[PDB]
């Protein structure tokens, strides 16, 4: 479903500004 | 379920973003 | 809810942007 | 209601971005 | 209705990113 | 319809921030 | 959008299910 | 907006059919 | 999408059960 | 939030449909 | 997906009315 | 969470009405 691709992408996307903020 | 975890990723979205503007 | 508090996160991190933006 | 305002955030948000974008 | 905004502010969204990526 | 075009442009954006994030 | 037409539909279901109630 | 309405809608179904079941 | 699919049989039921009522 | 009310009635709703069915 | 159940369930919902009301 | 639920009540409204249809 496309909610579980939804979640999926914002996992990836706070992982990554996680990266950018302690950088 | 899956809107849980989106409400989830973007309060850590929001936190991270913060961090940044500050 | 989950709407609501999705969307409470979409105001800050507009809020954010915004600030961001502005130099 | 929330989806609503979800609506009007993530459009502050894009043109935030298209100002980072541009800045 | 306000999944097609939602959609079409996203698209704005992944084109602006893809701009400051590059 | 509208939300596997959200899931759609969310892909991209994590990719876009993914990008970011690693220089 | 479809939440437009869902809220119609069952505007239109929750007055027959008054009349078959009521009746 | 249209999940309110949606929730209001069901609302009175639940009462129409609770009236029918009762 | 499934939202669509939602709104279609939503009219149905609508329909069906406005006859329903009226017999 | 409006899909708690939108679970909530639908639950009284199955509940009445199988007070009427049995 | 919730969303696809909900659809498969309402398709369920129309033909019972449907079958119903031609009755 | 909501929308698992509002799922699973439906799927009981749909074996009700079927068996009233029967």
């Amino acid at each position: 479903g496309s909610l579980k691709k939804i979640a999926k992408s914002l996992k990836k996307i706070a992982y990554s500004l996680k990266k950018i903020a302690q950088g | 379920g899956s809107l849980e975890e989106i409400a989830k990723s973007l309060e850590e979205i929001a936190w991270s973003l913060e961090e940044i503007a500050q």
